[PDB]
Order: structure tokens, then C-alpha cells, then sequence
């Protein structure tokens, strides 16, 4: 009852605290018809796809890569990306890695007890014991969801107005 | 048994005493509504929006009207003709605030309908006191009439400038003068 997030609202009664980054933020109760596994894949998944975006945008509107083709904007790059055949590699690439999540939501949602977004991939260490995962965990959530509304923040004004790095 | 407010009424039945600023004055008796998801805890709720809501256009064509507005902001002493000065130089500020005040508001009803259906929320409550003006009762009460009065004052006026600014296309003290 009284979910931390919004006080006056009623606990979502799917985010009790086991789940990092909890804060019962759930007003319209999408957990209540979806499962939480789910949602939490999606979450994370977005994350971690627009940090990637947003660190992109930007670098590349300062640094390009060698080639006529990559001198254009991050806005207009998208066109010409697609032309030239650049954008098909990483969609190729993408789609294996996301055939592969398939399998990977399907094993657990139906069990397993892979955690969601957990691929495993730590070349590094960064994460020796549960305190420093649940800590790095809420450290990419909220980096994560910075990161998508930076990314909508950078777009729309980018298409806005046509400005360089700073869209204002 | 007679309302308070009007002598020769009955006392509405579903207004007792309870609510801040109550004095009976239900001739109508739109308090007895149980329909269209509509009751007397949807009513104040909406009362209470609606005198927040007054209270926040009245003091915001005050201030601008006599103050003057804020540095690079259009002039014109008529408040409902300066918006669309506004909206034609900063077309985002009005689009940024109309999504704001959407999401707010959908949150608020979703807020309102909950709070009516598991009983635990006042109607109009948002937990909303930063500075802990309201924390001990027996000025809680004293606050929550000087807010209702206030607001229906409120109500009142910013209805008045809205007709007024449409109506003559001038200024509010400029249609006072
Ligand atoms: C969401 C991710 C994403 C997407 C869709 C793009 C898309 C694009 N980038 Mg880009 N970029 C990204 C992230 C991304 N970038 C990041 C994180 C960086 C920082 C290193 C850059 C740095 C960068 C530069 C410097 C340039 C581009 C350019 C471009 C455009 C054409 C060439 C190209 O594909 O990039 C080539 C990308 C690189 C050389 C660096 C990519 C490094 C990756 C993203 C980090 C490692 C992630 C890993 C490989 C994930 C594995 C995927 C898995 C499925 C196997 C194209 C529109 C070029 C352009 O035309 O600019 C307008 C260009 O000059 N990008
Ligand atoms: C602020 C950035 C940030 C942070 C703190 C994390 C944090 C984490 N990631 Mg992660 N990740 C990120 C960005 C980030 N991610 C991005 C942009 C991608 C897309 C390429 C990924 C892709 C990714 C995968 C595929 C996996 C993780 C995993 C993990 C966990 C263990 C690995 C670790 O300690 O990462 C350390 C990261 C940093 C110190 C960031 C600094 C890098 C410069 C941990 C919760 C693993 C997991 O789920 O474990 C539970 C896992 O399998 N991440
Ligand atoms: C992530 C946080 C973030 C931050 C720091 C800013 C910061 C800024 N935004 Mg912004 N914005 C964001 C998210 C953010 N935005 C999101 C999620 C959206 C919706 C997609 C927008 C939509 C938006 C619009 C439509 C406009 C800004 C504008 C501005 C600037 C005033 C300022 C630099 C204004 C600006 O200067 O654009 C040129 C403007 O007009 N923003
Ligand atoms: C655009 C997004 C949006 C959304 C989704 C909502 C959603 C809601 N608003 Mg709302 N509101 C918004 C923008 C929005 N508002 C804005 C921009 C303002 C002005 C700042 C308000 C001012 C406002 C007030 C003052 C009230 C609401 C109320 C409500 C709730 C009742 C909805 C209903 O049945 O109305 C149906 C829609 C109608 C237009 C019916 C109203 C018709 C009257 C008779 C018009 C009278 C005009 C005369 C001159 C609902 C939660 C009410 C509430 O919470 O009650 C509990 C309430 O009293 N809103
Ligand atoms: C119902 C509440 C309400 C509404 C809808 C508005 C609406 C508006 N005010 Mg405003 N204002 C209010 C209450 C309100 N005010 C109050 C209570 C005060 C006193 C603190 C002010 C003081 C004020 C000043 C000093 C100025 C405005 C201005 C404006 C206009 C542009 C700013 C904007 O988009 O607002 C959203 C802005 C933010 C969220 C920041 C817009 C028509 C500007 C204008 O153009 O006036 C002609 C201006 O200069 N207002
Ligand atoms: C005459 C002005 C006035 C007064 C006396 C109050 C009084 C009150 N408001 Mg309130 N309010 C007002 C204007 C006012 N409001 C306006 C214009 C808005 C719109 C921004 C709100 C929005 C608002 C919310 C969202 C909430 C309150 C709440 C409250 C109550 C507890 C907070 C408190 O002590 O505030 C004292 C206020 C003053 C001393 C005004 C000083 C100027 C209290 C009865 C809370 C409540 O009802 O809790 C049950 C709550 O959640 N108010
Ligand atoms: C809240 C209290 C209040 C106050 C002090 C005023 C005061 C005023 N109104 Mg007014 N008005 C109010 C509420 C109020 N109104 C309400 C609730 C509405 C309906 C929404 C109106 C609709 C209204 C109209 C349509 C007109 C006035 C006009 C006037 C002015 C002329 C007064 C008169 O007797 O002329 C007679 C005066 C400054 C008139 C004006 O501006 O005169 C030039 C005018 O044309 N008012
Ligand atoms: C606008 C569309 C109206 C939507 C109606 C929703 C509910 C309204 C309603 O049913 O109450 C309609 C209200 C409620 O009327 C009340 O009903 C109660 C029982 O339900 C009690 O009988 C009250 O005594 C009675 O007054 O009546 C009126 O407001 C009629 C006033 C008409 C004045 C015309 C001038
Ligand atoms: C279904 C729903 C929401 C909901 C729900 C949920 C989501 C299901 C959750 C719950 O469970 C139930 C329920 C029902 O709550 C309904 C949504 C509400 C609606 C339909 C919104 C309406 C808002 C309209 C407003 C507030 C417009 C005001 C216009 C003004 C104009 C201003 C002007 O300056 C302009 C522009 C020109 C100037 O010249 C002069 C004037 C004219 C003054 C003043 O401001
Ligand atoms: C800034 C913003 C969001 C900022 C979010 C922050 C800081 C989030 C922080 C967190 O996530 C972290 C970091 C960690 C989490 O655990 C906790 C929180 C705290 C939650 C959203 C802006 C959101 C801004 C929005 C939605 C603006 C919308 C504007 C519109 C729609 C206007 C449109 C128009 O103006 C045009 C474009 C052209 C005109 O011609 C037509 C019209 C329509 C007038």
C-alpha cells in the first residue's frame, strides 16, 4: 500500500522489493496483465540500446569515419547509412543476437532462472559478490532510462532544429 | 434538519458536516449522485481541482498583469490574447506543458478512482506538503476551509477574467479601470 514512488497511489501489488530498481512506479498497472520478467527484459534491453544509441549520436557528430559516405550528421545519417549497406550488418547482427534472445525469454519465462538481462557477459569482473551486482544492476537502470530520455531529448531537438551537438 | 446555507432546504443528506467549507448549500442535490462513476468523493475531487486550479490562472494574471512579465516574454496586458503570442514564439513551452499537466492529470484520475474504490485517500490529497504547513491537526481543518474559500473565490474570478479577456480583449484591470 502507498507505493514509494507516487505516495498517494496504491502499491502496483506486483513490486513488493524484490526486483532492483523497484521504487512501485507502475500508475496504469502494466505488471498487472504482463508478466514482470517480461517487462523487465524490454526495460532493460531499451537501456542498454539507448545508451549505445545516445553515445553514438553524439561521438559521431564529432568524430567520423574515415570515407566520404560517413560526413553527414547522426540526423541525416540514417538515410545514408541504410543506401550504403552499413545499417544492414548491424541489422544481420542484431537479429542473430535477438533470435537467440528469443530462446533465451522463452527459457525464462518458462522457468530456467536466468534472471532478466542476464546474458552472462562479464569479461571483467565488476561484480564479485550480490551487493555489488544489485548496486551495478540499479547503476544501469538508472543510467539506462537517463539514457533513453536523453536519446528522445537529442532527436527531437535535432529534428527540430538542425544545430550540431548542442540541440538547443 | 435545514440546510445551514439556505433555511428553507432540507439538509442535503450525503453533506453532514465533514468536508471543509460545507454549509448545506445544495439545492440541487448533485451531493446524492451515484451514477457515471460519479459521487460525492468524485465531486470534491473535481471541487477541489477546480479551486487549485482558479487559484493558480488568478494569481498568474495578476502577477503578469501588474508585475509585468518575465524577461524575453511577449507583453499586451490581455492574458487571453498573449497566449497565442506566446505559442506563436515558444510553440514547445505550450506543448511541453500541455503533456506535463496530461500525464499529471491521468495519474490524478487513476489516483482519484483508486482512492474512492480501497477507501484510504481524502479526496483531493496528493501528500503534497514539502514545508509540513499542515502536518498537526487543528490547523489542518483552519487550513483546508482558508483553501476551499480561497478557491471557490478563485474559481469565481478566473471565470470572470476568461469571459473578460474574451469578451472585451483587454486587460483585467484594465476592464476594473
Ligand atoms: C545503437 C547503436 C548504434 C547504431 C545503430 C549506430 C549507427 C551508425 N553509426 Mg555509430 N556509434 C555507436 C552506436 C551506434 N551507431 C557508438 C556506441 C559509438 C561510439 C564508439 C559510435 C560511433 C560512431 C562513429 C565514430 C561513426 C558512427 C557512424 C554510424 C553510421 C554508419 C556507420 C556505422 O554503423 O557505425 C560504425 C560504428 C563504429 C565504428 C563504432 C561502433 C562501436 C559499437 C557500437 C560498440 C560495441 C558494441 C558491440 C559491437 C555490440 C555487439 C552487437 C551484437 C548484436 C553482436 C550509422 C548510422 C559513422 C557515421 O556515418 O557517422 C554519421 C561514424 O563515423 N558511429
Ligand atoms: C553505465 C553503464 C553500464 C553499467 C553500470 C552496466 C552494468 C551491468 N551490466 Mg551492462 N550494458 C551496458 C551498460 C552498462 N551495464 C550497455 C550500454 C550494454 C550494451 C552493449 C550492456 C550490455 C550488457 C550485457 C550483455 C550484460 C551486461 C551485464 C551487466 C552487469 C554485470 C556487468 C558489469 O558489471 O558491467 C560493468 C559496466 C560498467 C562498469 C560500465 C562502464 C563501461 C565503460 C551489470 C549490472 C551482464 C548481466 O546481465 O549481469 C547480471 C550481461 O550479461 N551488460
Ligand atoms: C533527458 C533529459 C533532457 C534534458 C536535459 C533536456 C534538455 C533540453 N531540452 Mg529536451 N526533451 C527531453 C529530454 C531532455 N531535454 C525529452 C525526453 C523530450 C521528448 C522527446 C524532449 C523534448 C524537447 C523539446 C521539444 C524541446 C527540448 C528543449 C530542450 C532544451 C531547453 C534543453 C537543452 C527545447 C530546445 O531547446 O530545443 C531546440 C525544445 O524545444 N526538449
Ligand atoms: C489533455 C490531457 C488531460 C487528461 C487526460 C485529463 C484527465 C482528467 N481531467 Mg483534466 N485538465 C487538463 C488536461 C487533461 N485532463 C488541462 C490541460 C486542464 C487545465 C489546466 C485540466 C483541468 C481539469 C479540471 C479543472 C478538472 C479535470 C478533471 C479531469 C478528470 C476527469 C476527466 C473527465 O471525465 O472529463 C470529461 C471531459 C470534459 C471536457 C467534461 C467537462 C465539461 C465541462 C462542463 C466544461 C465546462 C466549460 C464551461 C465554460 C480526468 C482525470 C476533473 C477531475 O479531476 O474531477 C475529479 C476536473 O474537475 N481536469
Ligand atoms: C493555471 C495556471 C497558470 C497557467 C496556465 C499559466 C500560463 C502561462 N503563464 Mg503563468 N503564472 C501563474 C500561473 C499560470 N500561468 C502563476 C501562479 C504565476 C505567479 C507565480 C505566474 C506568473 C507568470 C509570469 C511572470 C509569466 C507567466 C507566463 C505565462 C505564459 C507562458 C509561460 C508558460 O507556458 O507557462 C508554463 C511555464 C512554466 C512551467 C515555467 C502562459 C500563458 C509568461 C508570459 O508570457 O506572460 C504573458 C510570463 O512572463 N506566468
Ligand atoms: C489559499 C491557498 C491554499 C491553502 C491554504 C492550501 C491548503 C492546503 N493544501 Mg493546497 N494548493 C493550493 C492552494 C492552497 N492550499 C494551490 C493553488 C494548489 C495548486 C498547486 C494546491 C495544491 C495542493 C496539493 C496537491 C495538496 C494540497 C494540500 C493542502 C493541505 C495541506 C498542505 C498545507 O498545509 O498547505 C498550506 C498552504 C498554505 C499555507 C498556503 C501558503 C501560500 C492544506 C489544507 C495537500 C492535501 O490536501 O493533503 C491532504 C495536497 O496533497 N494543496
Ligand atoms: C469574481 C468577481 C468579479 C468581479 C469583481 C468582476 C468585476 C467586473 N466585471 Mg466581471 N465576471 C465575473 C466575476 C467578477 N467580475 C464572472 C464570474 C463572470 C462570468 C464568467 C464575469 C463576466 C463579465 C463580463 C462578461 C463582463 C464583466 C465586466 C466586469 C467589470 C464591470 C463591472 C460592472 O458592473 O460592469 C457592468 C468589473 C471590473 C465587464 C467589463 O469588463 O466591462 C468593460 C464585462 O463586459 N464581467
Ligand atoms: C450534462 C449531462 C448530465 C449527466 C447526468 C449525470 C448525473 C446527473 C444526475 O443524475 O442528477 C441530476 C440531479 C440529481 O437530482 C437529485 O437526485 C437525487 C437522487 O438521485 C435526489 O433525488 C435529489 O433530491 C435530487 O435533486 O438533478 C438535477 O440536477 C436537476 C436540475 C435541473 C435544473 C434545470 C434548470
Ligand atoms: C478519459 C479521460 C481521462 C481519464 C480517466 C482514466 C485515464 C481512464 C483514469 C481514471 O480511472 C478514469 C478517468 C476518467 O479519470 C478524459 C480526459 C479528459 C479530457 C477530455 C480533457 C479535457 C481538457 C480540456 C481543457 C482543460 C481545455 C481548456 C481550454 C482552455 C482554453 C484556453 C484559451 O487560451 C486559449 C487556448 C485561447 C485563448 O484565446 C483564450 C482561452 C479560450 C481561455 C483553458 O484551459
Ligand atoms: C526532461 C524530461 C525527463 C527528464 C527525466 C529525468 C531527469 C529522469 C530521471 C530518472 O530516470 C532517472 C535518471 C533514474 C530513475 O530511476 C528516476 C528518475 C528521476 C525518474 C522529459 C521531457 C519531456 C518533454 C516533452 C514531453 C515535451 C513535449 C513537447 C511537445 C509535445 C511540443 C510540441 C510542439 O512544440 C512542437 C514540438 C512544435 C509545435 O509547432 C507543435 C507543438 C505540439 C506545440
Amino acid at each position: 500500500e502507498k507505493s514509494k514512488a507516487v505516495p498517494f497511489l496504491p502499491r502496483p501489488a506486483a513490486l513488493d522489493g524484490s526486483v532492483v530498481g523497484d521504487v512501485g512506479f507502475d500508475p496504469v498497472g502494466f505488471t498487472s496483465w504482463l508478466p514482470l520478467s517480461y517487462l523487465q527484459e524490454a526495460e532493460i534491453k531499451h537501456c542498454r540500446i539507448a545508451m549505445l544509441a545516445t553515445l553514438g549520436w553524439i561521438v559521431a557528430d564529432f568524430v567520423h569515419l574515415p570515407g566520404a559516405v560517413h560526413e553527414v550528421s547522426s540526423l541525416a545519417a540514417h538515410d545514408v547509412a541504410v543506401k550504403s549497406g552499413a545499417l544492414a550488418q548491424i541489422l544481420i547482427w542484431t537479429s542473430i543476437a535477438e533470435a537467440i534472445s528469443v530462446i533465451a525469454i522463452s527459457q525464462m519465462l518458462e522457468g530456467s532462472g536466468r534472471q532478466p538481462g542476464d546474458f552472462k557477459f562479464d569479461p571483467l569482473n565488476f561484480a564479485k559478490d550480490e551487493k555489488s551486482l544489485k548496486k551495478m544492476q540499479l547503476s544501469e537502470l538508472k543510467n539506462g532510462r537517463l539514457a533513453m530520455l536523453a536519446f528522445s531529448g537529442i532527436v527531437t531537438q535535432a529534428a527540430l532544429t538542425g544545430h550540431a551537438f548542442p540541440y538547443m | 434538519e435545514r440546510s445551514k446555507s439556505l433555511p428553507f432546504l432540507m439538509k442535503p443528506k450525503n453533506l453532514d458536516g465533514s468536508m471543509a467549507g460545507d454549509v448545506g448549500f445544495d439545492p440541487l442535490g448533485l451531493s446524492e449522485i451515484n451514477d457515471v462513476g460519479v459521487d460525492l468523493y468524485w465531486l470534491r475531487e473535481a471541487e477541489l481541482k477546480h479551486c487549485r486550479l482558479g487559484m493558480m490562472a488568478a494569481a498568474g494574471i495578476l502577477f503578469v498583469e501588474i508585475l509585468g512579465p518575465a524577461p524575453g516574454f511577449p507583453a499586451g496586458k490581455s492574458q487571453m490574447d498573449v497566449f497565442w503570442k506566446v505559442y506563436a514564439e515558444k510553440p514547445s513551452l505550450i506543448g511541453a506543458s500541455l503533456a506535463a499537466i496530461a500525464i499529471l492529470e491521468v495519474i490524478s484520475g487513476v489516483a482519484t478512482t483508486q482512492g474512492r474504490q480501497n477507501g484510504d485517500r481524502a479526496p483531493g490529497d496528493y501528500n503534497f506538503d514539502p514545508l509540513g504547513f499542515g502536518k498537526d491537526p487543528a490547523k489542518f481543518k483552519d487550513l483546508q476551509l482558508k483553501e476551499v474559500k480561497n478557491g471557490r473565490l478563485a474559481m469565481i474570478a478566473a471565470a470572470g477574467m476568461i469571459l473578460q479577456g474574451v469578451s472585451t480583449h483587454q486587460g483585467a484591470l484594465e476592464n476594473l479601470s
